[PDB]
């Protein structure tokens, strides 16, 4: 509940109206350096799984494929 | 007034934490499309007969003579579609963040998953296709006290009219029961209050929800609603399978039987398992692991924010889920077996094994173990 | 192998969100109690420390690298408090087995 | 008072005799019944 | 595990072994005769 | 499986927007009523269906009333049979499915009305049967009643081919080409699977327009409701 | 444990009346008929279809070859017809000891007891028979007297010019869905 | 009179048909060899369909 | 004490019969009706060697094949003891020239797929099991050989299975 | 019960019918099964269409 | 500044301009997409 939820003391949190201030700030100017910075932080932890995926995926069509493909030594 | 009350209590004050990103929008999600689901349900059950000589009839009845009512049987499926990327997404967030630790909200959650998996079973039991039966008849053997219990299901000797009806009672009164259980779900949850994704005491920044998370879960709503109807309005078969257009044929059977995708990775499970027992055990396993874990926590952090190796178990294991997802679908033969049988093993070492090991081994590196 | 524990605590990243590890411990009755006995500076101060982060997590922003706080920055000051907690609980369960 | 003390005053075993009494009392009840039906028709 | 099966704690677990005998026991019974387990019924 | 998997053919409403060609629709109709209406059944497409689509009311009308209908053993258990209504479905070829198989070797020729909803890549697959009767190469023998059609699971398919060029003639006049055939009633048989597929495009077309409204307004007033937070400045000033 | 400081709030540590007589019990047992109606529909929904070409079939198949289905049927007639003299006589208590100060409660009560009525309307047209078929047209109808849509409303529920197939499946429906209505 | 065979007339002039439509008459005459083989075609000329067909189709509703 | 608890004891022991039984009817209910629980042809000139049909009955797919004098030779050879089910094919087959089998896969109970796998018998498309031509489970999860029904070769081109 | 099925059958059936009372209902006390059996196959009831198509 | 002062401020009338709005942006919005559809089709 709001109120009793914990002790904070000693803390100033300063803040705007929402019409007082633009909409959109800098959306795209900074916007855009920070989803990089994000993918830069989280792409070697999340990325080549699914690329080892992809390799098998492909790997497994590729040698089924060949599976299925006859043996020119046999029958003949 | 005392209702009210309760509700600004537990909706339109709810102290929430302010830093949850977008993925805690997908369990109000999962809310929204149980009510779509049971609203397009109900409209689906004004015209279905659950007759084995009519369904399929009253099947094309709705998508060809019912004013819209393609709309609503296609948006029914396309929801049933979306409820499981919902409750997939949901589930994953759960493992990441360490939410776990709400053990009894877990529980409760691991309860609903099962009910949500054998409604939608039924369900798609239900139009009486090649597809629906075929399946229907191989779960139902899965069962197989096995061989009573079967055909108690069955209520019969094979699956026939006897199934069909049973059927259509128990997929219309799950969802209710699964509201209810959403219900103490919500509750066992609000006890503790929601998770942030640092893991961390939010105690010291919680806002309103009425005007913070409520215009949030609005577009998250927007968003999975564009998601739902251009799945419906433009590609209304890429997710359902063709042979269920065809009328059930007990003489005839399909070259390659499936249960719809969301069922795979468990189907995986259980070819990869050569013994039927083991399979059928697995698989529940599959589900159930999770439950389990809550007590495989061996961590000092909460969340998996700053737990980098713990990462790249995780993404390993949504890597092999989807692995998984793929085989389930491939024929049996060479090497997607292979595939599945590691895959299996992979999965199963990462939930049980790998993860505690590498919470210890991080607890070690932080100079705390 | 520190400089790796350096590398890691990079990793670890609550430098980016100025996190103290004990900051980042998930609290555990063991933790609350040792929380309890801090003293009010450090209490009010890991209180700043633990609503930065969050505020930083809303906005998805992280502080600027040099106010991340450096591996050797970190400080473990509620380990000791927890250490009396445990050693205390210990003793009370070895007492209970007893 | 000696059943009391010994398969009344402990609830489990005071599950037990309801269990075991319930087991055979189906057995009685069911036969008696029958005479009695059978008799009336 | 020893903080709930300590030394004294196994003194604990003989204590009530009985009363766990007991209720398997009536649970037993139950199976045996609601499901009407006819392999021990029959006997 | 072993089969070559259709290859994708440019169809005028493969498109995300793109509606089904009508005159199409009706030139599939009459191939249909004129050759694949012998062996094939349409159960769940009533002539009502055709009317308001590539034919009218009174269109349906007198191709509804060229057919008889056995209207039932009225009042008198007198089975009789009466002209089609824009009520009636469409005739069987058949009255029992086995009858089907003692007319055609065999084999059961599937209801048509969903045939491209139900066979994978449909168009595709309908297209390339009709027009993949190919020899059978050296090594495979078919029996009699087969046909090497590589399309066709196991490339045998009871059915003979049914379009030779020049089968029917269009009304339209456009010319019968074995192909221009096909073409029709692959779209002809898609609308039968699909008579909504205009409506719907249609509503995804306002769906879209919608939304591009709707999305950006809604992310508007969330980001409105939600700058006050994210402008909050929090200074710590411990009264040192 | 919240959720059994719920039912220790509501049923056990409850605070209640020493002296309330046996009339108090009925609302209890309407709570206990619901459940019974509940569960004795659901074992007539394993084997009812709301066609009306077999919508009589399939209640004669439930009373003739279902094991003990005549049973489960008439339990869940005269469940109806238990449910309505308890509601009666709660109504009757409810009216007699002033318990209608209680406004939100009495208020709630009648919304139940209207909810009660339109399920037991619907169901008893569901089996089919001759009486069936006429009683739901009248009804219908009833609604007739509306001055401008009374015949638009009426074809609405009927869903069609007159009751036939159309609206015994979603009376079927109706009558299904309002009993978890009325129990929340 | 039939611009589908005349797409395909186009597409047997496509230089990848005729390495196709060769290795299918190796075969021909590698089955007719072995008197007694199971040894088909279809394997083979499916290869060959698909490229035929495929290019046929890429120039074939055009021309329809 | 005993005089009030053995009121509680024997009401229990009632209620108890009662709920049981209440319990029992209902649960009842969903096992098969009257209707289900309450014959065949075959025509042996209907199949030649090499193939296999069947007819639903009971409503499930009622194999009945037709053998070749390989065929026949080669189940003779299947080891029967190192069969994954021990029945060797003349033992489910009144005639080598005549086999007949229920379609229901030991596993989940499929359609076995006549004239398909990598023992020229059956294959069920669900989770790869191989019959062999005696219907005996080879290769794969299947737990347990195809059943053959009690049938009658009423003539040498008329057979009643069960 | 037994007479009155006889009743019906020599009498009553020739107008009347009985759409929800299959000879399953005939075995029992009053008539045993075999007595059932042979008392439908006194009657020759359509079975349905054939193979063939009729 | 003048519609916020006269339609938009007064809850009353900014429901009002809502539901008149919505009244005729049907008419609109059906008209101008369908035009939109036509042309592609
Ligand atoms: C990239 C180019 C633009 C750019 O730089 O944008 C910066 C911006 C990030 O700026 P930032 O300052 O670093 O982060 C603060 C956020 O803007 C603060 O906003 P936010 O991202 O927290 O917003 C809440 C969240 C809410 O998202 C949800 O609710 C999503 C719900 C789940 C998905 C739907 C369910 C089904 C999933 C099926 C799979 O919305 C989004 O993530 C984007 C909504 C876009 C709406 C349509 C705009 C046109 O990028 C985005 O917002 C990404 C999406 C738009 C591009
Ligand atoms: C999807 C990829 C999303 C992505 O960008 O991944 C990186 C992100 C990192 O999140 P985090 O480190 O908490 O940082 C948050 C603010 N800095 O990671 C995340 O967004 C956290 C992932 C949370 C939920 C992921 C769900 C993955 C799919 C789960 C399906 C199967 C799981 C179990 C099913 C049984
Ligand atoms: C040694 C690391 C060297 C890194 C050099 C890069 C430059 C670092 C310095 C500059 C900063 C660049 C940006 C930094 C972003 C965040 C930090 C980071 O990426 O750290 C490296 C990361 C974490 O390192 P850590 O977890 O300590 O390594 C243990 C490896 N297991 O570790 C990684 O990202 C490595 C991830 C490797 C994952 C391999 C998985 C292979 C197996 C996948 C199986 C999938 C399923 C297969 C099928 C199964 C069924 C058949
Ligand atoms: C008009 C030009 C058509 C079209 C578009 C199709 N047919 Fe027929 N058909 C016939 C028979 C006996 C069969 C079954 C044969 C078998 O199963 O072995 C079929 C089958 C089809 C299919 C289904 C293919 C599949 O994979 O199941 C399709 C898509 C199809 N046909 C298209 C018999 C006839 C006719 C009597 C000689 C004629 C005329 C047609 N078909 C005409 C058409
Ligand atoms: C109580 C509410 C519900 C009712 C009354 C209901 C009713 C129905 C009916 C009548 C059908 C058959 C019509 C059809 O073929 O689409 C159906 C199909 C289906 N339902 Fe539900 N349903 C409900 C809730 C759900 C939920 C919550 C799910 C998701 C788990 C679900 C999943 C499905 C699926 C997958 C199908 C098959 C759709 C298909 O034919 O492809 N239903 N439902
Ligand atoms: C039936 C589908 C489900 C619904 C409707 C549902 C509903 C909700 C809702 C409304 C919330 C609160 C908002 C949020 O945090 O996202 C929530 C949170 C939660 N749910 Fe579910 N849930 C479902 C399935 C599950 C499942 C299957 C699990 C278990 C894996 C689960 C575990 C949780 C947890 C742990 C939280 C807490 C989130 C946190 O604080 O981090 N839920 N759920
Ligand atoms: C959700 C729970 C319920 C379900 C699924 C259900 C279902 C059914 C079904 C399938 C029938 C037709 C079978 C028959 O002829 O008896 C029926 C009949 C009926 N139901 Fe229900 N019902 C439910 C609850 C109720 C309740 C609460 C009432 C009382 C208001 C009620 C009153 C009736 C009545 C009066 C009949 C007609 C019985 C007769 O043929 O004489 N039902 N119900
Ligand atoms: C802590 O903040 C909350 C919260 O207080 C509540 C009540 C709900 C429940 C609100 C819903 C709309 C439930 C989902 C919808 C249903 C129909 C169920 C939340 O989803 C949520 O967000 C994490
Ligand atoms: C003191 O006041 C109370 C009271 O507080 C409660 C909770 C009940 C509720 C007790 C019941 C036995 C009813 C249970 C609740 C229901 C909603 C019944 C319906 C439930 C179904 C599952 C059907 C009363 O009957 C009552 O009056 C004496």
């Amino acid at each position: 509940e709001f109120g009793n939820l914990a002790r904070i003391r000693h803390v100033i949190s300063y803040s705007l109206s929402p019409f007082e201030q633009r909409a959109f700030p800098s959306y795209f100017s900074k916007g855009i350096p920070n989803v990089l910075r994000r993918t830069r932080e989280r792409i070697l932890r999340v990325a080549p799984p699914f690329v080892v995926v992809y390799l098998i995926y492909t790997w497994g069509n590729q040698e089924f494929e060949q599976s299925k493909r006859k043996n020119p030594a046999m029958y003949e | 007034h005392p209702l009210f009350k309760i509700i600004n209590h537990s909706f339109i004050d709810l102290p929430a934490p302010s830093n949850i990103s977008s993925w805690w929008n997908f369990g109000s999600l999962l809310g929204v499309c149980l009510m779509v689901q049971i609203i397009t349900g109900l409209f689906l059950a004004m015209h279905y007969t659950s007759d084995t000589m009519t369904a399929f009839s009253s099947v094309t009845h709705i998508c060809r003579d019912v004013n819209y009512g393609w709309l609503i049987r296609y948006m029914h499926a396309n929801g049933a579609s979306m409820f499981f990327i919902c409750l997939f997404l949901h589930v994953g967030r759960g493992l990441y963040y360490g939410s776990y630790t709400f053990m009894e909200t877990w529980n409760i959650g691991v309860l609903l998953l099962f009910a949500v998996m054998a409604t939608a079973f039924m369900g798609y039991v239900l139009p009486w296709g090649q597809m629906s039966f075929w399946g229907a008849t191989v779960i139902t053997n899965l069962l197989s006290i096995g061989t009573t219990l079967v055909e108690w299901i069955w209520g019969g000797f094979s699956v026939d009219k006897a199934t069909l009806t049973r059927f259509f009672a128990f997929h219309f009164i799950l969802p209710f029961i699964i509201a209810a259980l959403a219900i103490v779900h919500l509750l066992f949850l609000h006890e503790t209050g929601s998770n942030n994704p640092t893991g961390l005491n939010s105690d010291a920044d919680k806002i309103p929800f009425h005007p913070y998370y409520t215009i949030k879960d609005i577009l998250g709503i927007l968003i999975m609603f564009l998601i739902l109807m251009t799945l419906v309005l433009f590609f209304p078969d890429m997710l359902g399978d063709p042979d269920n257009y065809m009328p059930a044929n007990p003489l005839n059977t399909p070259p390659h039987i499936k249960p719809e995708w969301y069922f795979l990775f468990a189907y995986a499970i259980l070819r990869s398992i050569p013994n039927k027992l083991g399979g059928v055990l697995a698989l529940i396993l599959s589900i159930l692991i999770l439950a389990l874990m809550p007590f495989l926590h061996t961590s000092k952090q909460r969340s998996l924010m700053f737990r980098p190796i713990t990462q790249i178990l995780y993404w390993i294991l949504v890597a092999n889920l989807l692995i998984l997802t793929w085989i389930g679908g491939q024929p049996v033969e060479h090497p997607f077996i292979i595939i599945g049988q590691l895959a299996s093993i992979s999965y199963f070492s990462i939930i049980l094994i790998l993860m505690p090991i590498s919470g210890i081994i991080e607890d070690k590196m932080l100079k705390l173990y | 192998l520190d400089g790796f524990r350096k590398w890691y605590y990079n990793a670890a990243g609550f430098n980016k969100l100025g996190l103290m590890r004990d900051d980042t411990l998930h609290e555990t009755e063991d933790v609350k109690e040792a929380i309890r006995r801090l003293p009010e500076d450090l209490y009010n101060d890991r209180m700043f420390r633990i609503k930065r982060a969050l505020d930083l997590t809303m906005r998805h922003q992280i502080l600027p690298k040099d106010q991340w706080t450096k591996y050797e920055e970190d400080k473990f000051y509620l380990e000791p408090y927890l250490k009396e907690v445990i050693r205390e609980r210990k003793e009370r369960e070895e007492w209970a087995k007893k | 008072s000696r059943l009391y003390s010994l398969l009344f005053r402990r609830t489990s075993t005071f599950a037990l005799t309801i269990a075991v009494g319930a087991l055979f009392f189906e057995r009685a009840f069911d036969q008696g019944a029958d005479a009695i039906y059978e008799h009336i028709n | 595990l020893s903080r709930f099966l300590g030394p004294r704690y196994r003194e604990l677990a003989r204590n009530w072994i009985p009363t766990a005998g007991m209720w398997g026991t009536v649970g037993a019974v139950g199976l045996v005769w609601a499901t009407d387990w006819r392999l021990i019924l029959d006997w | 499986d072993l089969e070559l998997h259709p290859p994708s053919y440019p169809w005028s409403h493969r498109g995300l927007l793109s509606s089904l060609d009508h005159t199409s629709i009706r030139r599939g109709f009459q191939v249909y009523k004129q050759v694949c209406s012998s062996c094939h059944s349409m159960d769940y497409v009533a002539y009502r269906h055709l009317v308001g689509v590539c034919y009218t009311e009174e269109e349906a009308k007198a191709l509804a009333e060229e057919v008889e209908v056995q209207d039932g053993p009225n009042d008198d258990g007198e089975m009789f049979m009466r002209p089609g209504k824009l009520s009636d479905y469409f005739p069987k070829p058949y009255p029992n499915p086995e009858a089907a198989r003692a007319a055609n070797n065999g084999a059961l020729p599937p209801d048509l009305s969903y045939i491209v909803r139900a066979r994978h890549g449909g168009e595709d697959y309908v297209f390339s049967l009709l027009t993949g009767y190919c020899e059978p190469p050296t090594g495979v023998s078919l029996r009699e009643g087969l046909y090497f059609n590589p399309y066709f699971p196991g490339q045998a398919i009871g059915m003979a081919p049914p379009i030779y060029t020049e089968v029917l003639e269009y009304d339209d006049g456009t010319p019968a080409t074995m192909s221009q055939v096909a073409k029709d009633v692959a779209t002809f048989l898609r609308w039968a699977s699909e008579p909504e597929h205009d409506h719907r495009k249609r509503m995804g077309l306002k769906m879209l327009l919608m939304m591009g409204l709707l999305l950006p307004l809604t992310y508007a007033m969330k980001r409105h409701k939600w700058s006050v937070l994210k402008s909050r400045k929090l200074a710590y000033r411990p009264p040192k | 444990h919240p959720l059994f400081k719920i039912i220790n709030h509501s049923f056990i540590d409850l605070p209640a009346p020493s002296n309330i007589s046996s009339w108090w019990n009925f609302g209890s047992l309407l709570g206990v008929c619901l459940m019974v109606q509940i569960i004795t529909g659901l074992f007539l929904a394993m084997h009812y279809t709301s066609d009306t070409m077999t919508a009589f079939s399939s209640v004669t198949h439930i009373c003739r070859d279902v094991n003990y289905g005549w049973l489960i049927r008439y339990m869940h007639a005269n469940g109806a017809s238990m449910f309505f003299i308890c509601l009666f006589l709660h109504v009757g208590r409810g009216l007699y000891y002033g318990s209608y100060t209680f406004m939100e409660t009495w208020n709630i009560g009648v919304l139940l007891l209207f909810a009660v009525m339109a399920t037991a309307f619907m169901g008893y047209v569901l089996p089919w028979g001759q009486m069936s078929f006429w009683g739901a047209t009248v009804i219908t109808n009833l609604l007739s007297a509306i001055p401008y849509i009374g015949t638009t409303l009426v074809e609405w529920i009927w869903g069609g010019f007159s009751v036939d197939k159309a609206t015994l499946t979603r009376f079927f429906a109706f009558h299904f869905i309002l009993p978890f209505i009325i129990a929340a | 009179v039939d611009p589908l065979t005349t797409v395909r007339e186009h597409c047997e002039q496509l230089e990848k048909c005729v390495k196709a439509r060769e290795r299918l008459e190796l075969c021909d005459n590698r089955v007719s060899s072995r008197s007694q083989t199971e040894e088909d075609c279809t394997e083979e000329l499916f290869d060959f369909l698909h490229a035929r067909d495929h290019c046929v189709a890429h120039k074939l509703f055009k021309n329809l | 004490k005993g005089f009030s608890y053995l009121v509680t004891a024997t009401t229990t022991v009632g209620v108890a019969y009662a709920a049981k039984n209440v319990v029992s009817q209902f649960v009842s209910s969903m096992s098969a009706s009257a209707d289900v629980l309450a014959k065949i042809e075959i025509k042996l000139s209907d199949i030649p060697e090499g193939k296999n049909m069947a007819f639903k009955w009971r409503g499930k797919p009622l194999f009945v094949r037709h053998r070749t004098k390989k065929e026949i030779d080669q189940e003779a050879a299947v080891e029967v003891s190192q069969l994954r089910d021990p029945q060797h094919d003349l033992d489910r087959v009144k005639k080598p020239e005549w086999v007949i089998l229920i379609g229901v896969c030991t596993h989940l109970g499929c359609v076995p797929i006549a004239n398909a796998g990598d023992f020229g018998g059956y294959y069920c498309p669900c989770h790869g099991s191989h019959y062999d031509a005696s219907g005996r489970i080879r290769k794969g999860p299947a737990p347990l050989n195809l059943e053959v029904p009690a049938y009658e070769f009423t003539s040498d081109d008329v057979v009643v299975v069960g």
